[PDB]
């Protein structure tokens, strides 16, 4: 009920009646293919259904403002700690094509040994609670009906409270989530016996909810010393989670490998990463690919990130990507901002649309060094697996440091992370099930003695209680807030203030950050500190240098800084006034043709300025179909006016470059008077141009239009067709 | 080293090699799945309680008390269920009671 | 005389004694392949010789700061209007890999009927003269010895004064030039007979100088209505200049087609342009390919520009580029700034290197839809030529408007440019050569009757005069300046001060410009205006909005603006203060192991903070090899102390999140007391952390270090290895 | 349209089509090069003068007089050269003078 494209999200209203919000729909949605889709003048081969409302690429303006959408689901990651601001960004992202919103959790949420409740402020992520998931799912319902296409809402099931979250997620219609028991062990040191036992249940629940599962293997890129060495391990992590999840009962089509090309330039990254990508699509046929973009080998340049991303996207197009997640170009510079999520989404769209149909024109040289390297990588993985069994299994393998090691398997440098079968978080919390163990709910993995009560209900253990919450959503206990001071209501109350002053933001309301970019002709360290002194003198505060690039050691340095604006702008204090297009102009001249006579007048030999506004090269009026009779230079006003009569013209266009003793205005007078003197004056137009002309002062000398420095053919063509139009 | 080690794999066809990969992957995981069948954890029991009608707060309390009495092997949910039936009370009441210390002697019995 | 990498290029000295300067080199230089070149850990397949001095890409730091260089010569376009400023930019561009520097001429130079002299200020380009040419070539001679690889200097021979310019470029070292007699007619309306008779001489002078020639075909992209319909015209313009140049006597290997891929997203641009590219290269085997980047379907997003540029670069890689030109990604936004040339050079390099070896793994599907279109394009082009002949040749074709028509040849829409064989600039300046016509000079094309003076000199007509300037540089007449107000020295005296104070600049010494990017939560119009007011209030003058991007209609809009900083800074008034790496910390702990006990202490159950500075996931000390015994939460202080003795820990790290009643600082004091008490205090390192911890206050409780908000493993591991060292 | 126009190419191979394209390109430029062989221009002639050791200010002036007296057909360089020989003075003497109205009588003679 609502959403009007010209009105913002009523975030306040969104936060109301969450206790009553039920999700509209369940499960993961893929995009709808659209075979041979025509948009404007083009036909696309790898497109999905267009959006109902959306913001097209800037250069879409040359093509009817078409917004072709590629076939992969597109991810953007939004999680600043204030989900209530983030909700606004989600709306921007969906307009720019994002259909998979990933909410990273407040740092260390893996460690919470149960659900948390309400809307505390997060740190480097949003604290995941029922109320917050409802806020956003509710929000994304409104945003998705508007854009016209369903959005997959996504977060994380990782940790010691996986089963708890999987339940909450499954009730609230969370569409996708990450779950990898190996993540918990390797990177959070969750006891490994507890991690694997919990996953069985977590995955069982996610299967119920028909959610997309993403794995944890991107982590091995980040923790590898040299990521181009870690591919055997990735294959192993992908395999182990994949088959575990399958045997639990999750569908092959919901199990997605999280696969990030290992390297970036100046490495030869296509060559190093492409065989990995193929080997992976081949060994893992059946399963889904979630491509995601580089973060390891990335710096403070948004340009550099973007370029590397297009190569990431290329690897995806040359192989296969079911999901293509994105990383914001500022990720390694600053906590992501609104504008950079949007950059990311546009880049993914742009690049993938650019490559529409590419695989009908390009193919892999499958035999050749590609084939050999693919065969080699597969062997390295196989050997990793054989050695895990030789050590006596997965647990022994982790205890001996086989994972997170810096070697190119089978080389072991001996610097892995060894977890201890008896150690880690929640070590000592596994409990043997008795013969009479029972759980009366849908979607329980383990041994369940239901027969001791009812033979018949074995296949639907929930019946013992006439629905668990997966059947009877009313048995869910919603908790609003547990902390009276640290919550969304207190925070929103804090900025009722802005709801009609205005100021910038990057992530939170009125947070006042802006980006400053400048070049400074000096060494980099001097440049850095000089840059801060300029930003101070522009009244910015909390000034930080966040990118330095060297142009040349001596010649100077590029510097970006972010700063705070310590005041606002009253919108209503703004003076804001209340446009013919090149094509409109061209159609006008076809209907009624327009004819011109033109000379550089007096004893002036300077020919270029006039030529500039006539030759088609730089957008002169020749471009718009105008017919031009050029009489050269030093051409007396007399002969120019006689020539307009002679030729039977619509306009005189003269140039005055020489201007000593205002001879350039003195010669406009003439043309006007001479044209009066002869009588053509009202039936013909007269524009006049010059270096020292002022478009004001030249209407003053009798003539119709004046033209100074910078005049283009668009300007003189504009004039002609609008005046002509005052008459006829 | 890689050369020496790969020698046995050097004659496998791609599908011998791929299925072998997966076969071993499977042997590495079967034992982990077995542990998941025969064992439980407080998150699993808390999650079972969520699904039976209880809050997070309430699940914590029931499960914490379930561990104190060394009853995990029966399933926190089972406890709440059996108690409900031998007091002719609702699931929702047994569990709230239990979350507050009542009925644990009866459960042990 | 020198050049030192930390001293700024001395322009004034460069400007001295120009009448004595000769080129060090003549002719064009290609890049030298370095087969299978190894740099850091990688081998490169399509690398060329490295540079002796350069700036590597940002992300090159992760790989030992290698700076691999690709096969094609790379271009950047530097032409601000003041060549003396532009030299400094050339140095920057060169360090960033640019080895072809292209100088766009002042607007309308084509219309100057002869050489101009001196150094007046250009507009939209550099006024090309012998002085300005000698200055830039002299400077480049220095900048190329610095980086250690020859740089090609390039400008334009177009216009009425072709042969005058070609002579001057021949004499003065210019390494490459644009020259297409079609450019002159079609886009500048210069008489067609004059144009082709001049091209014969021009191209001969260019042949003599072993220069690379770039043609004018790209212009047909700009003047197309729909660039994807313009291709058969393109093939035709490429042929005519190419065969013409061939028969004049230019080497195929110096004849470079100017080929820009025609489309850009959201068109299916790879699918459209890839067949053209292939067809062009198949047909013009033996000729050089000068790839150039798209400017037609471009806007004010640097991001958008940059991404389309990568697809442009993919096109080249999938086919061939002998020279790869670059477009600055600000080119639809502002006249190119220093920093955005450098972007372009980095983008070109980063993409190409990232595709190194790419064609060993991927190939064209040449049979199938690509070959069908390749063939069709070729046939359309052959029919174009047929009709030209059928029309009675070039001159009739042009008169009948065959060129610059918006139709998809042979579709003709009737909107072409028509030039008059009788007409245009320089109509009627063609003179018949007589039987006694003679020119006593080298590199003259036409009928030369030298026989009437000496049959022996027929092959060497300048012997008649004992060498022309081509043989006797000594005879060249150098003109310094013709105008004593508008020259390089007046401009230089204007900014003599700024040469120990500083300000920002975008293109010209102390021009004071900077960029400001911001998001504002309101519709784009208001956002634009609001943006202008914030810039005003920031002490910026001459403020223009240059880019507006809609995030969403209501939610907000990204604005970018340029403006001028009216102040300067003295580099002395600046207060500038005078670090261990990851590897260093890892090395220190490998060699000397380091065992820690840790706990959240007291009754506190908040565990996350401490694990977050420990688990390897977000950079906690685990990653460095620290042996960590974790005791959990609510661990009494004494327990943690006894644990440290028993385990022989080198340190205690403890967390304290609850801070009610200063209980954080208190348990800090009680740990130090207990340590002292048990007589291990000077043997042990104690670090204490938590949300309300102020390090300074922590140290005052007797502990060695305190850790607050935003602490990371690197902070903590840094203090541990530092303190332990200090301790012994 | 296009499909009709192209019928006579349909049977050509890729090699014969390339050949045809270039032989037609050369037919098209041949008359243009010819014009080159047999004609000169003010720009060509200033460029011969530049190469004979004259500034551009000089070369314009000599060519502007040569066009005036109708002798472009001989070569402005030629004119300078002949005059230098026949008065027994240096090429630049010949030219400097010619650029200011002297010896144009002698040239016509
Ligand atoms: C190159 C040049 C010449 C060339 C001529 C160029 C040619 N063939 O076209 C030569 C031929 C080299 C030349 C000669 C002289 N020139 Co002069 N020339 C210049 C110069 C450097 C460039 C101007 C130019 O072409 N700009 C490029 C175009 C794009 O700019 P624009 O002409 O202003 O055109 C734009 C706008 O004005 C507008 N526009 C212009 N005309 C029209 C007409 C219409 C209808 C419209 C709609 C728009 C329009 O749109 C255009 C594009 O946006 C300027 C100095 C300067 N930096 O401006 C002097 C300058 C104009 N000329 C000057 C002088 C003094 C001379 C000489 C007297 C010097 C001498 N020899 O003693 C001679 C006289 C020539 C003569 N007989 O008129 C002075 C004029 C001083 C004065 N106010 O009297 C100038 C200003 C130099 C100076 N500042 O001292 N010079
Ligand atoms: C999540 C949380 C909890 C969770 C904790 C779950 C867990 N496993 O940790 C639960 C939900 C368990 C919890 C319980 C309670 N909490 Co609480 N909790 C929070 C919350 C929202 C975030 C804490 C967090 O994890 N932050 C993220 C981490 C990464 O940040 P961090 O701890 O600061 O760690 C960083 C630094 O401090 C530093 N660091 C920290 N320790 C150390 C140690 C070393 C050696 C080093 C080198 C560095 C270091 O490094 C980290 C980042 O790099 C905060 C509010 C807030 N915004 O801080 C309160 C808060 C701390 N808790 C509060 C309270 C009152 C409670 C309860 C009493 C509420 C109740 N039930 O009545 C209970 C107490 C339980 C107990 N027995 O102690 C108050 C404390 C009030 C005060 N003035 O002391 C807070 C401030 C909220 C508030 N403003 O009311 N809550
Ligand atoms: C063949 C030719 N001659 C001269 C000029 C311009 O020079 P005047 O203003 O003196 O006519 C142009 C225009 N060029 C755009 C360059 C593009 N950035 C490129 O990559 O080539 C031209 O194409
Ligand atoms: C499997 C997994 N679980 C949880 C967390 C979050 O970690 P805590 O709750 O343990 O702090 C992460 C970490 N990063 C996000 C993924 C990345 N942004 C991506 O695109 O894949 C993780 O990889
Ligand atoms: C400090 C953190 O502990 C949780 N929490 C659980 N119970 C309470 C309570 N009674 N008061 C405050 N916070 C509580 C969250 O409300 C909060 O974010
Ligand atoms: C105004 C333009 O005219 C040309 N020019 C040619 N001769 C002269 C002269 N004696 N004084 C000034 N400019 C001159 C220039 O090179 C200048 O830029």
């Amino acid at each position: 009920l609502q959403l009007r494209v010209n009105e913002k999200l009523d975030v306040e209203n969104i936060l109301k009646d969450l206790d009553k919000y039920t999700p509209k729909r369940r499960g993961w949605t893929w995009r709808q293919p659209a075979e041979n889709l025509q948009m404007g003048p083009f036909i696309y081969k790898d497109a999905s259904t267009p959006l109902e409302n959306s913001v097209a690429l800037p250069s879409a303006k040359y093509f009817g403002d078409i917004d072709p959408q590629p076939l992969p689901v597109i991810t953007t990651e939004i999680a600043s700690g204030r989900f209530e601001d983030d909700i606004r960004r989600m709306r921007m992202a969906a307009w720019h094509g994002a259909d998979h919103i990933m909410v990273i959790r407040t740092a260390g949420q893996s460690h919470y040994d149960g659900l948390i409740e309400g809307t505390p402020q997060g740190i480097g992520g949003v604290p995941i609670t029922r109320k917050q998931v409802r806020a956003q799912r509710k929000a994304l319902d409104l945003i998705e009906e508007e854009v016209g296409r369903p959005i997959n809402y996504h977060s994380y099931v990782s940790g010691v409270a996986g089963p708890d979250i999987a339940v909450m997620f499954a009730e609230e219609g969370v569409n996708g989530a990450h779950q990898d028991p190996q993540y918990n062990v390797l990177y959070r040191n969750i006891n490994m016996i507890r991690s694997f036992i919990d996953a069985c249940e977590s995955k069982t629940i996610m299967a119920w909810a028909d959610m997309a599962q993403i794995d944890g293997a991107h982590n091995a890129n980040a923790t590898a010393r040299e990521a181009w060495k870690v591919m055997p391990e990735l294959m192993v992590q992908h395999a182990l989670n994949s088959i575990f999840s399958l045997k639990v009962g999750m569908k092959k089509s919901n199990i997605c490998l999280s696969t990030v090309p290992p390297t970036a330039p100046p490495a030869p990254s296509m060559y190093l990463d492409l065989p990995y990508a193929v080997a992976l699509r081949e060994m893992f046929e059946g399963y889904r690919m979630r491509a995601q973009m580089n973060t390891k080998y990335m710096e403070a340049s948004t340009r550099e990130a973007t370029v590397t991303h297009v190569l990431n996207l290329l690897i995806s197009k040359l192989t296969r990507a079911d999901i293509q997640s994105t990383i914001t170009p500022d990720e390694g510079r600053n906590v992501p901002w609104h504008i950079y999520n949007i950059e990311a989404c546009d880049t993914a769209k742009q690049a993938l649309i650019g490559m529409d149909g590419l695989m009908d024109m390009v193919q892999l040289k499958r035999e050749g060094v590609l084939g050999d390297t693919v065969r080699e990588l597969k062997e390295r993985a196989v050997l990793f697996m054989e050695e895990i069994i030789e050590a006596g299994g997965y647990f022994n393998a982790v205890e001996q440091g086989f994972f997170v090691d810096s070697g190119y398997y089978p080389e072991r440098n001996g610097d892995g992370i060894a977890r201890q079968i008896n150690g880690g978080i929640g070590a000592g919390t596994v409990f043997e099930r008795d013969e009479d163990y029972m759980a009366p709910v849908t979607a329980h993995f383990g041994y369940n003695n239901v027969k001791q009560y009812d033979e018949a209900l074995v296949s639907e253990p929930s019946k013992l209680i006439d629905g668990c919450t997966l059947e009877v959503p009313e048995k869910i206990v919603y908790i609003d807030e547990l902390d009276e001071n640290d919550n969304v209501n207190v925070r929103m109350e804090e900025t009722k203030e802005f709801r009609s002053m205005i100021k910038p933001e990057v992530e939170w309301q009125a947070d006042g950050t802006v980006l400053l970019t400048m070049f400074l002709p000096t060494s980099k360290r001097v440049a850095e500190f000089a840059a801060i002194e300029f930003a101070k003198k522009m009244n910015l505060e909390e000034v930080e240098v966040i990118n330095r690039e060297v142009m040349q050691e001596a010649e100077g340095t590029r510097i970006e800084l972010k700063g705070r604006v310590p005041f606002s702008i009253d919108i209503n204090s703004l003076v804001i006034p209340p446009i013919l297009s090149e094509d409109e102009i061209r159609e006008d001249i076809e209907k009624t043709p327009l004819k011109i006579v033109a000379a550089t007048v007096g004893e002036d030999e300077h020919s270029v300025g006039l030529r500039e506004v006539i030759d088609i090269k730089h957008g002169g009026i020749e471009k718009y179909g105008v017919e031009v009779h050029y009489l050269g230079t030093s051409v007396p006003v007399e002969k120019l006016v006689d020539a307009a009569i002679e030729l039977k013209a619509d306009a005189i266009l003269a140039s005055t470059i020489i201007s000593h003793d205002d001879i350039h205005y003195k010669n406009m007078k003439r043309i006007h008077e001479l044209a009066v003197e002869k009588g053509i004056r009202d039936k013909i137009m007269i524009g006049c141009g010059g270096t020292q002309v002022t478009p004001e002062v030249a209407v003053k000398q009798g003539v119709d239009a004046g033209f100074g420095r910078g005049s283009k053919g668009i300007h003189v063509a504009t004039f002609l067709v609008k005046k002509r139009r005052e008459m006829r | 080293d890689f050369q020496q080690r790969r020698a046995h794999l050097a004659n496998l066809s791609d599908e011998e090699l791929q299925t072998r990969f997966w076969e071993m992957a499977e042997k590495i995981v079967d034992p982990l799945l077995d542990l998941g069948k025969k064992n439980t954890t407080p998150s699993i029991e808390r999650s079972v309680l969520l699904r039976m009608g209880f809050s997070s707060l309430e699940a914590k309390a029931i499960v914490d008390k379930t561990m104190d009495r060394g009853l995990m092997g029966k399933g926190a949910g089972h406890i709440v269920y059996k108690i409900a039936k031998e007091k002719n009370i609702s699931v929702r009441e047994a569990g709230l009671a239990l979350s507050e210390g009542k009925y644990w002697d009866d459960a042990i019995q």
